[PDB]
């Protein structure tokens, strides 16, 4: 825009025919059975497929045939090959660069990009760990050998650490205090922090701005949050009482810097990871593929609303929850809607009597969600750092904004519009009785349902679907303006 | 039963302006006429759809209300130019940008970081060293000008921290020259005690009406407050619309005889209504053919003008939220009101408080002052008030109900070209 | 002429519409009519003699019409001066300012721009290096610094180091100065330490006399303030960004990259505490003339200098605003020449 | 015209000019892009299989339009609301899918393809009245010629129409048009010409009709292509139509229900007539090799899941596999078993537990040297496909017509011919879509 020779009709025409470039080539690369794994105006990156190097050069001479034959004035040089690649993304790689020696050989050479951590307040364990998932990776071995070779190590380790036979020394964090203790408005979720007004109530070398706190999370029967179990290592080996607190070193310090390398290995995820640490996987656990096995508009209710909470309901009789998931409860002629009957078998109370109640309750639950949602809580997407802040920078890369933590990761709401959109058909699909009747209901069950005996029930249920239905109305995610998208 | 046997039933707990009589009387609403401020922006009137907010959209929010409040302000103070706020400055340079806190605790003098708009500092922050200003007032959100170095390019000091700049006053037309002084009578939720649903407090604030008969009634939220112990622990026999309903045909029937101008101002605590701000105005009850033309439903924040005199006024206790954010270098309350004033939003506090939800396209929409009102009705769980901040008469008159004892109103006389007088006289008294 | 006032870009009237070229600027007439296509050789026909000095330069001529420079052709361009130019600085806590404390440059006094870079890239260098105000010198600060053979002037304040590098820079007459972060740090703090020190004769760090300091950068940026007129200035920051990739570019990185090598960084607590021992003021020293010397080895094996000139000459612009980098015209030339070249009214440049 | 309808949709057929004003639902928006996408695949499969005027193109065509509820019949009623509602359906999803279908020039040539397919079909099965009814109302004045100016011109009519007999030519009504539209009927001089109008027959005017469609249609392509950004920031509208031109229309396989009892006994058996190439071939290698990769692993395994074998089977199955050859039970039950454990769970990324579709095998994860997953028809050369074509004993015309397909990329339908051989069956009444499917398929033919 500041060109003296701006000129918007221009570059908006020079950038369309780029983009309808790009996707061509896109199209002829997969024709030709290979794999466009990145693309931007400036490079592409193609997987080849091939373990030989001069079947490489010769489908990187038929890429460039292909694509000058629909346009001719388009030049196309290769900027490099990789061995392996590791990707998360464009700036963010592990690889092998091939430097072609002539004759069939080359020599490689490790090369990351976008892999150092910002927060230097890691254990060398962590460190440790993620240098030989990195040194795993970027070895010439298949992928099998590779996951049976991390998986090893990621054993190991965690049994060495439920041994005990780590060094103290490698439990060990440093954090630099780059204001006084006192002076931390978030004080209390800072171990550092914490171990640092520590020290200084003890009474000797006050620590101020610019020292190096050390501390080691140790478990000392506090059921307090691992933040506030942070003791420097001397206290640890003088109180007798104190334990490294393992589960958080597995947890919080090797989880995050092996799998932040692991995960996009296909195959592995965070579950697996920790499950090789010996954690718990139940605490851990691309829109291409998504199309081509149905699409976010073809899935299933039940996995449709996997993530959402269900409508929990406390009986005014018994006070026992009642969690509603759908219209009908049980099969056969045994099926009633849910509302009819209390969970608890002693207790002869219908939710169907208190509907006034179920309906405050819901009114109530909505209000929860949507305050939930305009919280406004925005965690960064990268794993070493995982910053959670509720302030929104106008500082935006391409994909969104950037955290100001580490500034070269996004933030990504915690709770998004979907979610919330997802929450609310939840609560009109556990009250929809027509669409349960045709969809979720059997035959025999449809026939039993269809009778009287379930009119009332279904005039209440059907007075709480308007409830939801009447919030729905106000929600801007549910609507398309069609006079926005055609003009 | 406390409430009921109460001793200090109609004391003046505060007092402001020319001494009047024991007993306040008005004219019934007969030469009166409330109408919502007609200024450049549309006010809101309806319900706006919600629920869907693009990242995208709150940046462009936030980075135009710092650019426009930006450039009145150096038009203003005639700035020459204004420089990128995160690139090193060895020489003195003017910047302009937003305050916030590097964390997400409250901020302090350590903790602050100015985060310029798309224009001029394509977004960026910078960390805020205040050892050279000499005295300060600052809040999360506020937009500043700030003149100061940063030699290491990495932690700006400055030297300067420009004043507010506050909206003219209205200047009255002559239309209203010939009316006589109004009364307004204004009480702001929770209208029942903490046990009870009746609403006892309003029933006595009805009868207080009806005895002094004032041109308008300004009621604030929450008319069925989400905080009630009745409603969170679901005791209520009856849906949230009906008793919602019963409070409005109450309030609406009983002021019959007094005819005066009912303003009903919605809350973010009303659990009854949709919880987002800036709140559209309440929908749900349709007055009777009667009292059509005395009810005005209005939206959450709101600027109506009465005869010329232009009253601000929102239910959110804008007060609590920025105490727990404003550090100073050395009256509070005052520095907040100004503060408020000065930033010309009925909300400048930005990230918001816990308590309420911001649509940030609604906010720009709705939200700017459009003038310096005549009087500012903000109440809060502080303590009550009447202060005069840069002749803007701002009355706190507590909430109709603290707890299990009864709380306080507020009535004040306004009458347009008085003496700048345009309050005669105010009181917060006792219910 | 120019001194007559200048017409409103609005300007209309009954018989024309609009009227084109208001705000042309003198060099770039003075360019496009004389088809002076970047750094070449010119003969100026009828040469005068100024009646005062107006520059910096050893010799000063004037001409009355801008028909009389022609453009010579074919010749080879001549050798020029290059300074490499780093500094060490120390912020005061109490001012919030940066004190320079050591400034070392490498002189190479025939620099070729389309030959292949000397080996070795310099020839004679210089160091400055002053006390910390009240920061004493170590015993034998002046013993060490004879017995270490190398050109370092001992200054006894601030004031006197940049007298002496303004003195240095008059003398030794540098055609480009090299640094890192050149534009935005080095010459912002040697202006303000020297307006702050009230050292006269700032403009001999430029070759124009000069009486009023630029303005501060604004929108503008800081190259674009033309601290240096005169001088070309290579920040091989913004070199580096146009040339190569890395991961960063700051000058570790760029020494670990280009040069295979191991940049050692005194920690800024360091500094002030190096004038305790001669010795660690020496190293000091030893690092900053490190820093110098690796800014030319970068210099000189991405080959920014044939690069800016052969950019220069094919844009047909003027070769400062092509190390400049950023927002500077540089392809726009080409195009105001293309234009002008096939009768065309090029567009007033936006203000 | 019960609540909120009017005279916007006065013809089934339309040129698709204006653009819908209205406000729509997100599940609504969706639902119609997905129907339309599917009836247009179903058009480009019927048209590669069939003749456009053959009967069989025509019957099929009706069973999808009825089984999709597009409009494609007229009725001579009134706007009854249903009828309004499918009509809107149409309208809207018209330029939902060319919202889809106009980034890649590409993708632009296929939808016009299709549309216009869609459009000549619709157009045959019009009544002259209704025929009238829609030239009128788009400005299109063409005028059908009266009895008696037919009989003053009957000579003339019957030596300008190729291949019209007399009495045929008797039971046959022609149209006026402006030579200038019949640019490539007057060229050749296969329509007569009177006074600058030529006299269409019944058959020919389609053809002008399509022309005109079309003109528009690419124009209107065009315009959107060049309206894209203000779309791409509709993060909801995003995934779908970047991505509808690759998205699995058929039915779902991960949720099991009723899948029946497999014993594992029985798979080999399978492997003869119900597995289709793709796993064929991968249970081939199984048994050969004793191993499969990680790709082949997760197709497979998947495959098995939709065909019915339960968690603990296809732990066994694997199991003894794997152990028949450079792995013992504490290797399987330390690398491997969490992968089928996972296949068969339902958390993760919908890849793991969901098996894979046609598309997704042959659009995604293509074989390297060594990998025997993929779908053979696209991924093995022509000549090879061909060697195993002979293996299996097909005969050699068959062969041809798959061959055939294959060199179209029409791949599904290649398998759905190679289905229809081995079963002997001319007509396999489904359309191939997902592996489990065709296994299905085969089962109910036992
Ligand atoms: S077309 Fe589908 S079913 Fe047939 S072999 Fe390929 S992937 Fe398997
Ligand atoms: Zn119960
Ligand atoms: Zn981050």
């Amino acid at each position: 825009s500041y060109s003296r020779f701006y000129a918007k009709p221009l570059a908006a025409l020079v950038t369309h025919q780029g983009r309808e470039i790009l996707l061509h080539t896109k199209e002829m690369v997969q024709k030709m059975n290979l794999e466009v794994i990145y693309g931007d105006t400036d490079s592409i990156m193609i997987n080849t497929n091939c373990n030989n190097l001069e079947e490489v050069f010769k489908l990187g001479n038929r890429v460039k045939s292909e694509i000058n034959k629909s346009y001719k004035l388009l030049e196309i040089d290769i900027d490099g090959i990789f061995k392996s690649l590791l990707l998360l993304k464009k700036k963010k790689y592990a690889a092998l660069t091939v430097e072609p020696t002539g004759d069939g050989k080359y020599v490689t050479k490790q090369e990351l990009k976008g892999l150092d951590i910002v927060r230097r307040d890691w254990c060398e364990l962590a460190k440790q760990a993620g240098n030989y998932v990195i040194s795993q990776i970027l070895s010439d071995q298949p992928r099998d050998s590779i996951v049976e070779n991390i998986q090893k190590k990621l054993t190991e380790i965690g049994e060495n650490v439920t041994n005990g036979t780590v060094p103290i020394t490698q439990y060990e964090i440093n954090k630099a205090l780059t204001k006084d203790p006192q002076d931390y408005p978030d004080k209390k979720s800072l171990p550092h922090v914490h171990v640092a007004l520590w020290i200084n109530s003890q009474g000797g070398r006050k620590v101020k701005a610019g020292d190096t706190i050390s501390y080691v999370i140790c478990q000392d029967g506090s059921n307090l949050s691992a933040s506030q179990r942070a003791y420097a290592q001397e206290q640890l080996q003088k109180q007798e009482n104190l334990s490294i607190d393992t589960q958080y070193y597995l947890s919080q310090q090797v989880h995050p810097v092996v799998a932040r390398i692991c995960e996009p290995i296909d195959g592995i995820d965070s579950a697996l990871i920790a499950m090789w640490l010996g954690l718990d996987p139940s605490q851990f656990r691309d829109e291409e593929n998504d199309a081509l096995l149905g699409g976010p508009s073809q899935l299933t209710d039940e996995e449709k609303y996997r993530d959402c909470e269900r409508f929990k309901f406390f009986c005014p009789k018994c006070g026992t929850e009642n969690i509603y998931d759908n219209v009908f409860d049980g099969s056969g002629l045994q099926i009633e809607p849910g509302l009819k009957r209390c969970s608890k078998p002693e207790c002869d109370a219908s939710p169907l009597d208190y509907v006034i109640q179920v309906h405050n309750k819901l009114l109530l639950d909505i209000r929860r969600y949507i305050k939930k949602y305009y919280s406004g809580w925005l965690v960064c997407e990268e794993k070493t750092c995982q910053n959670r802040t509720r302030r929104l920078p106008l500082s935006f890369s391409r994909n969104g904004p950037i955290c100001q933590a580490c500034s070269k990761a996004t933030l990504r709401s915690e709770y998004p519009e979907k979610a919330l959109y997802t929450q609310l058909c939840f609560y009109r699909f556990i009250f929809d009785w027509d669409y349960a009747l045709e969809k979720v209901v059997s035959e025999q069950e449809r026939g039993h349902l269809k009778k009287k005996l379930f009119q009332e029930s279904e005039n209440q249920y059907k007075k709480l679907k308007s409830t939801v239905d009447q919030v729905l109305s106000r929600s801007g995610y549910s609507e398309v303006n069609l006079s926005k998208l055609f003009q | 039963q406390k409430y009921g046997s109460r001793t200090n039933r109609g004391e003046v707990v505060t007092t402001y302006g020319e001494l009047q009589g024991t007993t306040w009387n008005g004219g019934s609403g007969s030469n009166t006429n409330v109408e919502l401020f007609t200024s450049l922006d549309e006010p809101l009137t309806k319900m706006y759809k919600f629920m869907f907010q693009k990242l995208m959209d709150i940046r462009e929010v936030v980075s135009i209300k710092i650019e426009e409040l930006g450039a009145s302000l150096k038009d203003h103070f005639q700035i020459d130019e204004f420089t990128s706020v995160s690139l090193p400055a060895q020489e003195t340079v003017t910047v302009l940008g937003q305050i916030g806190c590097d964390s997400n605790g409250k901020l302090n003098s350590k903790s602050v970081i100015l985060e310029g708009d798309r224009e001029h500092s394509a977004g960026m922050q910078v960390p805020v060293d205040l050892s050279e200003l000499k005295d300060y007032s600052l809040f999360p959100g506020q937009v500043v000008i700030m003149e100061g170095t940063n030699s290491t390019g990495r932690r700006f000091v400055p030297t300067k921290l420009y004043e507010g700049v506050p909206l003219p006053f209205h200047q009255p037309s002559k239309e209203f020259e010939e009316c006589p002084q109004q009364m307004v009578i204004t009480a702001c939720g929770p209208f029942t005690t903490s046990d009870t649903i009746t609403y006892d407090a309003l029933k006595d604030l009805i009868d207080i009406v009806n005895r002094d008969r004032p041109d308008i009634c300004i009621l604030l939220g929450p008319f069925l407050d989400a905080k009630h112990e009745q409603i969170e622990n679901l005791q209520l026999t009856v849906t949230f619309e009906d008793v919602f309903k019963r409070c409005l045909k109450m309030i609406i029937e009983g002021t019959r005889p007094s005819g005066c101008h009912l303003v009903i101002v919605p809350s973010l605590r009303d659990v009854h209504h949709d919880p987002v701000y800036p709140q559209p105005p309440f929908s749900c009850f349709e007055p009777a053919k009667e009292d059509k033309e005395r009810v005005h439903f209005v939206a959450d924040p709101c600027t109506l003008s009465v005869n010329g005199v232009v009253i601000g006024m929102t239910s959110t206790d804008l007060l609590f939220h920025m105490g727990a954010e404003e550090i100073s270098s050395s009256d509070r309350f005052s520095r907040i009101l100004r503060h408020i004033l000065t930033q010309r939003s009925y909300y400048p506090l930005y990230p918001p408080n816990e308590e309420i939800n911001i649509d940030y396209e609604a906010l720009y929409s709705y939200t700017p002052m459009p003038v310096t009102p005549d009087v500012f009705i903000v109440p809060s769980e502080l303590r009550y008030f009447i202060k005069d901040v840069t002749g803007c008469i701002c009355i706190n008159p507590g909430r109709l109900t603290k707890g299990l004892v009864g709380g306080t109103y507020a009535r004040f006389l306004v009458k347009s070209g008085a003496m700048r007088s345009t309050c005669i006289s105010a009181q917060v008294v006792r219910v | 002429s120019a001194d007559s006032p200048q017409l409103p870009q609005d300007l209309k009237g009954e018989t024309f519409s609009h009227v084109f070229g208001t705000n042309t600027s003198s060099l770039e007439l003075f360019l496009l009519s004389r088809k002076i296509k970047g750094p070449s050789w010119l003969e100026i026909k009828s040469p005068q003699l100024s009646s005062q000095p107006m520059s910096w330069c050893k010799v000063e001529a004037v001409v009355t019409r801008p028909d009389q420079v022609s453009v010579v052709k074919d010749l080879a361009p001549p050798p020029v001066v290059v300074l490499s130019l780093s500094m060490k600085t120390v912020q005061n806590a109490k001012t919030h300012q940066n004190e320079i404390v050591a400034i070392a440059a490498l002189v190479h006094h025939t620099f070729p721009l389309d030959k292949a870079p000397p080996q070795p890239p310099f020839q004679t260098h210089f160091c400055v290096l002053s006390k910390l105000n009240d920061c004493i010198f170590p015993y034998d600060y002046n013993e060490a610094v004879k017995q270490k053979n190398a050109n370092i002037e001992i200054a006894l304040t601030e004031r006197t180091l940049l007298g002496f590098f303004l003195a240095k820079i008059h003398k030794i007459d540098p055609d480009v100065i090299v640094g890192h972060d050149i534009y935005g740090f080095d010459l912002e703090v040697l202006l303000q330490r020297i307006n702050s020190c009230k050292v006269p004769f700032w403009s001999k760090i430029g070759r124009l006399r000069r009486s009023v300091m630029p303005k501060l950068g604004g929108r503008s940026g800081f190259a674009e303030r033309n601290a240096a007129c005169g001088r070309i200035i290579c920040d091989i920051e913004i070199s580096a960004k146009e040339l190569i990739r890395c991961k960063s570019y700051h000058l570790s990185e760029l020494v670990h990259q280009i040069l295979k090598a191991e940049r050692v960084v005194i920690p800024p607590e360091n500094i002030r505490n190096a004038y305790n021992d001669s010795v660690h003021l020496l190293y000091m020293l030893e690092n900053t003339w490190i820093d110098a010397k690796f800014i030319l080895q970068i210099m000189c094996e991405l080959n920014v200098l044939p690069l800016a000139l052969q950019i220069t000459n094919i844009a047909g612009n003027v070769m400062s605003r092509t190390l400049m980098g950023g927002r500077s015209e540089r392809n726009e030339y080409l195009l105001l020449h293309a234009f002008t070249e096939n009768n065309f009214i090029v567009p007033d440049k936006p203000v | 015209t019960g609540d909120r309808k009017g005279d916007l949709y006065p013809s089934s057929l339309q040129f698709y000019q204006h653009p819908p004003t209205e406000n729509i639902s997100l599940i609504e928006f969706e639902t119609f892009a997905i129907e339309r996408l599917k009836l247009l695949k179903a058009v480009e499969n019927l048209g590669v299989s069939y003749v456009k005027n053959s009967e069989e193109y025509s019957k099929k065509l009706e069973l999808e339009l009825r089984k999709l509820k597009f409009p494609y019949r007229p009725l001579h009623e009134e706007i009854s609301d249903d009828v309004y509602d499918l009509r809107r359906k149409d309208h809207i999803s018209h330029f939902i899918l060319r919202l889809a279908y106009c980034q890649s020039e590409d993708l632009r040539r296929w939808f016009i393809q299709q549309e216009m397919d869609l459009f000549k079909f619709r157009f045959g099965l019009l009544t002259k009245e209704s025929v009238q009814e829609f030239l009128k109302l788009n400005d299109l004045q063409y005028v059908a010629i009266s009895e008696d100016e037919k009989n003053m011109h009957k000579e003339d009519l019957m030596n300008s129409s190729f291949g019209l007999s007399l009495t045929k030519m008797e039971d046959t009504e022609f149209y006026k048009v402006p030579f200038q539209a019949a640019l490539d009927l007057v060229r050749p001089r296969k329509v007569f010409l009177w006074r600058g109008f030529a006299f269409i027959p019944h058959k020919d005017i389609v053809s002008i009709v399509l022309n005109d469609f079309r003109a528009k249609l690419s124009k209107a392509l065009a315009l959107s292509a060049r309206s894209l950004p203000v779309v791409q920031s509709d993060e909801r509208l995003q995934p779908l139509l970047n991505h509808l031109s690759h998205s699995y229309i058929g039915q779902d396989f991960s949720s099991q229900s009723n899948t029946g009892k497999i014993s594992l006994e029985q798979i080999d058996g399978f492997a003869a007539k119900s597995f289709p190439l793709c796993m064929r071939q991968l249970h081939k290698s199984l048994r050969e090799n004793h191993h499969l990769r990680h790709g082949g692993r997760m197709q497979y395994g998947l495959f098995l899941k939709g065909i019915g074998l339960t968690l603990e089977q296809a732990l066994q199955f694997w199991r003894l596999e794997f152990t028949k050859g450079k792995v013992d039970s504490e290797k399987f039950d330390k690398v491997y078993a969490y992968s089928i454990r996972h296949n068969y769970g339902k958390e993760g990324k919908r890849t793991d537990y969901t098996p894979y579709s046609c598309m997704k095998v042959i659009l995604s994860n293509p074989p390297s040297q060594g990998d025997y997953h993929g779908c053979p028809f696209r991924h093995s050369d022509p000549e090879l496909l061909k060697q195993k074509l002979q293996s299996f004993k097909v005969p050699s015309s068959g062969i041809n017509q798959i061959l055939e397909l294959v060199k179209g990329m029409h791949y599904q339908l290649a398998c759905q011919k190679y289905f229809e051989l081995t079963h002997s069956v001319d007509d396999c009444g489904f359309s191939l879509n997902h592996p489990n499917q065709y296994f299905a398929e085969s089962q109910k033919l036992l």
